[PDB]
């Protein structure tokens, strides 16, 4: 429909609503393994659920671009799978666990 | 300060009036983003495209 | 070694000093490993041993094509740490000379680009205009370049009585001079070839390698720190960022010619709307007292003596302030103890990031292509080497 | 005590790496003396390598030894690829500088602060 | 009159030796100014060559260490002002080709006398006079004999004036080593007696320089006639071939009577521009190095001589070809030493 | 897993200092006193360690002071005595710490000097 | 007085908690200082994880690395304070993540997260001596090829220990221990009187 | 507000137009016309020795030490010109002159060290050290560039008339 | 005439810090520490 | 204090006198803080310096010109925060930011008073006291400075 | 051209 996105490298993705619905539903799935009260799971699930609720709700891509911001729809696709990649990465990283170690005493005291 | 003929050769060869612009100067909880997402920039009205 | 061949430090083609150890299968470049530091001079360590006002002259030398715009970045940074802001007239001045400086940088970048390409007449055409601009610097600061005019609390001295009028005559005409270059290069049947589709950088890759400059804008990413995060009174002016598509050497060029055009729009305004007022903060604490005052009032001498001998005594803190220097985002991370002399001052140079990209830009390219790409990054080895 | 390791868990493993670097340099000395047309003797140079590799013989801590060879390996990579030139290589030999005596009487006779 | 020596020992430090050095522009000279400048000594370099040529000496001296004065040998006044404020005078005035306006006497005996003569009037603490080795007042080469004549005279103008007497010198930019190597142009390399019975002992230039400098800063040397010689002697045959060896150029030693050859020297001598060979040079070349029985020079004055083979590679490298330029001395064979 | 080392962090081998200036340089850790000229005490707060002073010969051409010691002008500032001692040990410089001496409490009262008795 | 916009101070503070909750594990201190800049301080092990979350999170996209630097507080046990300043073209904001690294305790490299860091990390090694694991090619960038010592360390003399001159005898440039003809005059500038903190 | 610098039917008229552009090099001829045009413009160069490029009063140029009309050198050795010099160029040592007044025994500006910032001009309370107009002081030897009090005082006496005029023009601004 | 006198150095901004000298004793002509000008009560 | 002055009126001037050969009293500088009159009475028993007059022409100088001759004399310099009376030998040889300060020991007398030797470019410019509670508590002799 | 007065 559009001829091309402003960003040089990005290419127009036809069936953008379908591509987003695929990525958004996947992320939601991966997040399903995160610990229940894990902060990342609750926060990202909230963001992703709102995103596809809007994607399912809006059948016009131009208004879809306005509703979840994202500039061009193609970018939103890149951001969603980038997040999908990190969600997979953090499950391995296990950031939800308690602090590695306290900073040495006086490590963060700037006046010196 | 150049004969109009020679000056003309200049304007003709150039295609615009150099006389006007001369080279000789004279006298539960909400997910929170860092800040509201930036509004995409407006197309310039005076010349959207060059 | 695939005929590894140092581009060599002495080369008219290499701005300043650049050893590009390049392995070239015949005339094709397989890998470019730029070497840097041929101009490292210690600018970051030297500053730790100097007071805030005596480190201002270092910033002009960091990237001296853009003499002042760099100062503004340190100024802003030192003003933030002190939570002082310059007076209204000084702000407009800095935007006036900030832009004049952008033109000066673009005239260098576009014309020096051509000299390496082989077009030599554009350089002489616009260096005469440059010359005329320098004279503004001199009649405002005293130095043709390396002024030291924009100081941490405003500018140093009000504009001479008459400069504005001349920064008009020039501006009124400069356009035609940009127009001419155009009739010579924008559509040359040959400029396009050597520039078009050379060093294309994707949008995602440009953000990833931290390009942050025309280089990003040329790829179509819309980011001008001057519109996104306004500094000084660049907010009160109205200009159009020249975004580009099909980012390549030719497109970005067109962008640099367009900001030369847009800066004339910003300069015009500044001349039309510069306010009556003072050009330096009134806090003798930060700005040095006027010489009539220091020669008649005791508190002013004490403030003159302490300011020149010891210093501002900035409150302890750290800040990263970035402006839109002509090359790209120029930022100073200035950590500061309560002392009058800084503790650290990493200068982010739009250029350390751009050079790094030379490798990811010039791939499968000929020797001549490498020359074109160093030009489209406006590399001034002072900022990269610092 | 209680220190996180950098490349080897113990001096033993670390020493392995030093052996490798020594070999590397040993095999390289001859080439440099030829690709840089240096006016030195391969044997002479190879002793210099030994000198340096022992100047730091005293280090007992594993972490310090690992970073030393980290530095050492970059040194030979610049030595090779002829990134360092003749002038940067010969500096190792301290050829121009006048040697200073370490004898007390010698110093007394020359410098205020020894 | 003196300058307490302060500093760590390198440039920008002080050693307290103010020294006029009249023939500094020379091959030996260059080296003498180098150490004197390195040490931090005050060096006054009299010059009559054009300023462009004297530039090479500027950089080794620290700021204000080197002062250059315009001087003419025939004009006594020029020598007078040069030594006005110096306390050490070193004389390296010498040439191989008797020039139209300067005879061997002048360059060796006449001038070097006037110089020391003034130096005394001035009150310079010590004068070092340099004359060629094996210099009999009867030696064949006019040069050597004339030089001998000088070392005597200057004594009377300046008593207790050190007289170092170096052998032909080995160093980059020297003649001894380059001359032979440059015989390449000549298809055949004549060698009197086929390069035999003229054993020669070269001495590295630096050794000579360091020695000379050490003299300036040592009370032990007064009236001493040191002889910097070398670390090994050589029959001219090995020397010639060795040279050609490092130069990697063929060698065809050819016997040619010195009688006829003195004539070849005359031929080049005839040439107006710096004759390459000199009838005297020829003779000197064949004059066999004398054995050592005089005041020890190197080592005695504090520097251990440096073998020829060690640095030969640097002196003879320029004479190699495209590939030969990459060969090194230890894969090469070092020639045998004949003490005789 | 972490490894054990009882070796005092000495990193003299990595710092890159010439041998002469690591074995012949004594640094003193001291809290700066106050120029009696001024009564402010803000420069007597942080500990500083300063390297031993070295030759300062006059320059012959201009008479400017000239120094051959690189570590002369360097004075590092450390907040506590323990941290400064640590810097000397790992860098291998010899140290001789001087205890802080702070003014003793002094009892003052305007009424006391008005005493004719004393 | 600077034109502070509290609107910012709050929004950035709120993000600072957001990040602190999202990554309880590595964030040690988060603080939106005056001047309205947010700095999340992370344990050195959190270099990879904290950056990646910021580069690839819908509610916090921090695509470009403005700078990687290392202040050196000699007093601090962990001498270096690697500071990474990141920009977000989508939320138009900037955050700084700063970690602590000692001389011989290397930090991970983020060349993976941002390739901009390929050069700055080499710059930090050359000047300060911190080492970055998994770096593609770590090697001196700014200093001379044979330079010994890391220059921006507070314990390195400004003039340095070596300087270069051309020596005729050896016909080649040659280092010599530095001998300066007018030492850097070290003016003492701190005043013995403080300023009552506002 | 943004703008697209280069963001973009086939008709014989169009094509024939485009083909002529490639075949007869029409745009290349356009470029030649521009240069021919300037060939006819007056050149902007100045005879350097005879005519000089204009420098206004604030030009920093070469250092000089001024004197009071009476003849007493202005400097009173407060030595903050030394304090604020960024390059460490100025070296000042002083002692009370027999008059009892305060004067500098030695004032040495190392011009090779100096980066002509003009802060010394700024800092001086008596304004004894000024940035003089002359920029032509190129010297054969490095030592000549180092300047002691006598050269600067002599420089001050030579250029005092213009220095006074320049300071006269710009002091209201400062 | 006055007990105390000023000394702008002559020209105000172009002179020197303004100092008031006490020409109170004919015994001594006050000398502004900046101009070395003696003032005779 | 304040960024600017409002004293558009005229200033006062006092008459420099001679307090001796060590202390230069350019007392037009005096802020009438009476620390001299105290030290000269309490730390040293000179009891000579005193206030003379009332109003804005209270000048703290000896009524008759009698030199302040006593050991412990030079301390007045160090104790007057104003530079009204300062040292006459070290009149104008230096300026404090330049002076490199090395902490050492008094050898002139056996009390071993602590002192700071202020050296510029390698020659000593002044020796002023540094505080040792037990030995010299902020004061040094006229001889050892 | 510092001063337009001869
Ligand atoms: N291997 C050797 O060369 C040996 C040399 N010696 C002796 O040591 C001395 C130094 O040798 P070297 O440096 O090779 O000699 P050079 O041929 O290099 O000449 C030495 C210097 O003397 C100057 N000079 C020559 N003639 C005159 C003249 N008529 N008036 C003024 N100056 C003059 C030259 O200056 P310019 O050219 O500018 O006129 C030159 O710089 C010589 O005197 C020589 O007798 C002894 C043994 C071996
Ligand atoms: C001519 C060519 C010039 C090339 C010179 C070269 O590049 C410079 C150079 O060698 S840089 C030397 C630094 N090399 C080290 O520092 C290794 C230290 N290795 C250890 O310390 C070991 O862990 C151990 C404790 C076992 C040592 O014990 P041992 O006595 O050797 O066995
Ligand atoms: S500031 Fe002006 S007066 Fe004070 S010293 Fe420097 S020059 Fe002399
Ligand atoms: S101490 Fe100094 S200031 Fe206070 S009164 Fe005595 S003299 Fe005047
Ligand atoms: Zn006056």
């Amino acid at each position: 429909l559009k001829k091309t996105t402003g960003l040089v490298g990005l290419a127009v993705c036809d069936t953008p609503h379908e591509r987003l619905t695929i990525l958004y539903t996947k992320t939601l799935d991966i997040l399903k393994h995160f610990p229940k009260h894990a902060a990342y799971r609750k926060y990202t699930e909230q963001i992703t659920n709102e995103k596809l609720d809007m994607v399912k709700a809006e059948p016009d891509v131009k208004k879809l671009e306005a509703l979840l911001q994202g500039g061009e729809v193609e970018e939103v696709i890149l951001q969603a799978e980038k997040e999908l990649s990190l969600a997979r990465k953090m499950l391995k990283w296990k950031p939800w666990e308690p602090l590695v170690e306290e900073p040495p005493a006086n490590q963060w005291k700037w006046p010196i | 300060s150049a004969t109009r003929v020679i000056q003309k050769l200049r304007n003709w060869a150039s295609g615009q009036d150099l006389q006007a612009k001369l080279q000789l100067r004279y006298q539960e909880k909400k997910a929170v983003t860092p800040a509201p997402p930036m509004k995409r920039w407006e197309l310039s009205k005076d010349q959207p495209y060059l | 070694t695939n005929m590894t061949l140092n581009f060599g430090p002495q080369h008219p083609a290499a701005h300043g000093v650049l050893r590009l150890v390049l392995e070239l299968s015949g005339e094709m470049v397989r890998k470019c490993d730029p070497h840097i530091g041929l101009l490292h001079r210690g600018t970051e360590k030297l500053i730790e041993y100097k007071t805030y006002l005596q480190a201002l002259p270092y910033f002009d030398r960091l990237d001296y094509v853009s003499m002042m715009c760099n100062e503004q970045a340190y100024s802003i940074a030192v003003e933030k740490l002190l939570n002082i802001q310059p007076p209204p007239r000084a702000q407009w001045i800095r935007v006036l000379f900030g832009e004049i400086t952008r033109i000066l940088n673009h005239i260098m970048a576009v014309t020096t680009h051509a000299l390496d390409i082989g077009a030599m007449t554009p350089f002489f055409w616009m260096f005469e205009e440059r010359e005329k601009m320098f004279e503004f610097y001199e009649r405002v600061s005293g130095a043709r370049m390396h002024a030291a005019y924009i100081r941490p609390g405003g500018v140093h001295q009000d504009l001479p009585l008459g400069l504005l009028d001349d920064i008009y005559e020039f501006s009124k005409n400069f356009s035609l001079r940009i127009d001419e270059v155009e009739e010579m290069l924008t559509n040359n049947r040959i400029w396009r070839n050597r520039t078009v589709d050379i060093g294309v950088v994707t949008a995602e890759d440009a953000l990833n390698y931290g390009f942050s400059g025309v280089m990003l804008r040329g790829s179509g990413i819309q980011w001008d720190l001057r519109k996104t995060q306004p500094y000084d009174v660049y907010d009160q002016v109205e200009f159009d960022v020249p975004i580009g598509s099909r980012g390549d050497c030719y497109d970005r060029y067109l962008c640099r010619v367009e900001e030369m055009r847009q800066s004339l729009r910003i300069i015009e305004q500044c001349l039309n709307k510069m306010p009556p007022g003072e050009i330096k903060v009134d806090d003798a604490k930060v700005s040095p007292p006027k010489r009539a005052e220091m020669k008649t009032s005791m508190e002013s001498l004490i403030h003159h003596f302490k300011l020149y001998t010891e210093g501002y005594q900035v409150p302890p803190g750290a800040t990263y302030t970035a402006i839109e220097a002509p090359k790209g985002e120029f930022g100073v991370y200035l950590v500061s103890d309560g002392s009058s002399r800084p503790y650290r001052c990493k200068i982010k140079a739009p250029g350390f990031a751009h050079l790094a990209g030379l490798d990811k830009m010039s791939k499968g390219h000929m020797l001549a292509d490498v020359v074109a790409i160093i030009g489209t990054q406006d590399i001034v080895f002072g900022e990269i080497d610092r | 005590t209680s220190v996180k390791p950098i490349f080897s868990r113990d001096l033993n493993e670390a020493k392995r790496r030093v052996r490798e670097l020594y070999r590397a340099w040993y095999r390289e000395v001859p080439n440099t003396v030829h690709l840089m047309q240096l006016d030195i003797t391969v044997k002479q140079g190879r002793d210099k390598v030994r000198e340096m590799f022992m100047k730091n013989a005293h280090v007992t801590d594993p972490r310090v030894v690992d970073l030393l060879v980290i530095k050492g390996k970059m040194e030979l990579q610049e030595t090779i690829k002829v990134w360092k030139q003749r002038t940067h290589v010969m500096r190792f030999f301290h050829e121009t500088e006048t040697p200073r005596p370490k004898d007390f009487l010698s110093k007394f006779y020359m410098g205020h602060d020894p | 009159h003196a300058v307490i020596p302060h500093g760590k020992g390198g440039r920008s430090s002080v050693s307290g030796v103010v020294a006029t050095v009249f023939g500094a522009t020379g091959f030996l000279g260059r080296y003498v100014v180098n150490h004197l400048g390195r040490m931090g000594s005050q060096v006054i370099i009299p010059y009559r060559c054009d300023v462009y040529d004297i530039m090479h000496l500027r950089l080794m001296g620290d700021l204000g260490q080197l002062t250059f004065l315009e001087w003419d040998a025939r004009d006594k006044d020029s020598i007078r002002k040069a030594v006005q404020h110096s306390n050490v005078v070193i004389n390296l005035i010498g040439r191989e080709w008797e020039t139209r306006n300067f005879d061997f006497e002048d360059v060796f005996v006449n001038i070097p006398r006037a110089i020391a003569q003034a130096s005394k009037e001035a009150g310079v603490e010590r004068f070092i006079h340099v004359s060629h080795l094996n210099a009999s007042m009867k030696s064949s080469s006019k040069s050597l004999r004339s030089k001998a004549v000088g070392e005597k005279e200057v004594r009377s103008v300046f008593p207790e004036a050190i007289i170092i007497r170096p052998s032909d010198i080995f160093g980059r930019e020297d003649r001894f080593l380059n001359h032979f190597a440059n015989y390449r142009w000549f298809l055949a390399v004549p060698l009197v007696s086929l390069g035999f019975k003229t054993v020669k002992q070269p001495v590295y230039v630096a050794d000579v320089s360091k020695g000379i400098v050490n003299a300036t800063k040592d009370p032990d040397a007064v009236g001493k006639t040191f002889a910097f010689t070398g670390p090994n002697r050589y029959l001219l045959f090995h020397l010639v071939k060795y040279i050609f060896g490092m130069t990697h150029r063929t060698f065809i030693p050819y016997p040619l009577p010195l009688f006829v050859y003195s004539w070849i020297g005359k031929l080049f001598g005839l040439s107006p521009f710096e004759p390459w060979t000199t009838k005297d040079k020829v003779e000197r070349i064949h004059i066999s190095d004398v054995m050592p029985t005089d005041l020890p020079g190197l080592e005695d004055l504090g520097v251990q001589p440096t073998p020829l083979e060690l640095k030969s590679i640097e002196v003879l490298r320029r004479h190699r070809t495209y590939r030969w330029l990459s060969s090194e001395i230890e894969e090469t064979k070092p020639a045998k030493t004949v003490n005789y | 897993q972490l490894i054990t080392v009882d070796e005092k962090l000495d990193i003299t081998t990595l710092t890159g200092v010439p041998e002469e200036h690591i074995k012949t340089r004594k640094v003193r850790i001291f809290v700066p006193a106050r120029n009696n000229m001024q009564s402010g005490v803000n420069n007597t707060k942080k500990w500083k360690m300063e390297f031993d002073t070295r030759e300062r010969w006059e320059n012959p051409l201009m008479g400017w002071a000239s120094t051959a010691d690189p570590l002369s002008n360097m004075v590092l500032t450390f907040s506590a005595k323990e941290d400064a001692i640590a810097f000397a040990e790992k860098n291998g410089w010899s140290y001789d710490v001087e205890e802080k001496k702070v003014p003793k409490p002094k009892s003052k009262s305007y009424g006391a000097n008005f005493s004719w008795n004393k | 007085v600077r034109p502070r916009s509290d609107v910012t101070h709050k929004q950035l503070s709120a993000f600072g908690e957001y990040v602190a909750e999202i990554l309880p594990k590595y964030v040690q201190q988060v603080q939106v200082s005056c001047l309205d800049e947010l700095e999340i301080c992370i344990h050195p092990d959190g270099v990879i994880p904290t950056l990646t979350f910021l580069r690839d999170h819908t509610n916090a996209q921090f695509k470009s690395l403005a700078d990687l630097t290392a202040v050196d507080v000699p007093t601090r046990q962990n001498r270096f304070e690697i500071v990474y300043n990141l920009l977000s073209l989508r939320f138009n904001s900037r955050i700084r993540v700063k970690t602590y690294a000692d001389e011989l305790t290397p930090i991970d490299s983020i060349v993976s997260v941002h390739i901009a860091a390929n050069w700055y990390e080499r710059e930090v090694w050359d000047m300060f001596g911190v080492f970055f694991f998994n770096h593609p090619d770590l090697r001196r960038i700014l200093t001379d090829y044979g330079f010994e010592g890391h220059p921006f360390r507070k314990d390195f003399p400004l003039t340095g220990y070596v300087e270069l001159r051309y020596d005729d005898e050896v016909k080649r440039v040659v280092a010599e221990p530095v001998e300066l003809a007018q030492e850097f005059r070290k003016f003492d500038l701190n005043s013995p009187w403080e300023a009552f903190p506002a | 507000t943004y703008k697209y610098v280069n963001k973009k039917e086939v008709d014989m008229k169009s094509a024939t137009d485009n083909a002529a552009r490639i075949l007869m090099w029409t745009e290349l001829i356009r470029g030649l016309g521009m240069t021919l045009s300037y060939l006819f413009r007056e050149p902007a160069t100045i005879n350097y020795p005879f005519e000089k490029g204009p420098l206004s009063p604030r030009f920093r140029g070469e250092h000089a030490l001024r004197r009071y009309p009476s003849g007493e050198e202005r400097c009173i050795a407060c030595k903050l010109c030394e304090a604020i010099c960024p390059a460490q160029a100025i070296t000042i040592e002083a002692e009370p002159r027999a008059d009892g007044s305060r004067r500098t025994t030695r004032y040495d500006i190392d011009m090779t060290k100096c980066i002509y910032c003009g802060f010394c001009q700024e800092a001086c309370p008596v304004d004894a050290i000024v940035e003089g107009p002359n920029f032509e002081f190129s010297t054969e030897t490095h030592e000549e560039l180092l300047y002691n009090k006598e050269k600067l005082l002599n420089n001050g006496d030579k250029w005092e008339a213009e220095i006074a005029a320049n300071i006269q023009a710009d002091y209201l601004y400062r | 005439e006055h007990r105390i006198i000023a000394c702008d150095g002559g020209g105000g901004a172009l002179g020197h810090p303004k100092v008031y000298i006490n020409l109170d004793k004919e015994t001594k002509t006050g000398t502004c520490g900046y101009c070395g000008l003696q003032f005779k009560q | 204090g304040s960024d600017r002055s409002r004293f558009l009126e005229g200033k006062r001037a006092v008459e420099d006198k001679n307090i001796g050969p060590l202390v230069k009293t350019i007392m037009t500088r005096c802020i009438q803080c009476t620390r001299c009159i105290r030290f000269a009475s309490e730390i040293a028993g000179v009891d000579d310096l005193g206030t003379t007059g009332r109003g804005n022409d209270m000048q703290v100088g000896t009524y008759i010109e009698k030199m302040f001759m006593s050991e412990l004399s030079g301390n007045v310099i160090d104790i007057c925060p104003v530079g009204a009376l300062t040292s006459k030998p070290y009149a104008f040889t230096a300026r404090p930011w330049e002076t490199r300060k090395t902490e050492s020991i008094d050898v002139m007398d056996a009390v071993g008073s602590n002192i700071v030797v202020s050296t510029r470019t390698g020659e000593v410019m002044r020796i002023l006291p540094r505080m040792h509670e037990d030995i010299n508590e902020e004061w040094i002799s006229d001889k050892t400075r | 051209c510092m001063t337009d007065d001869p």
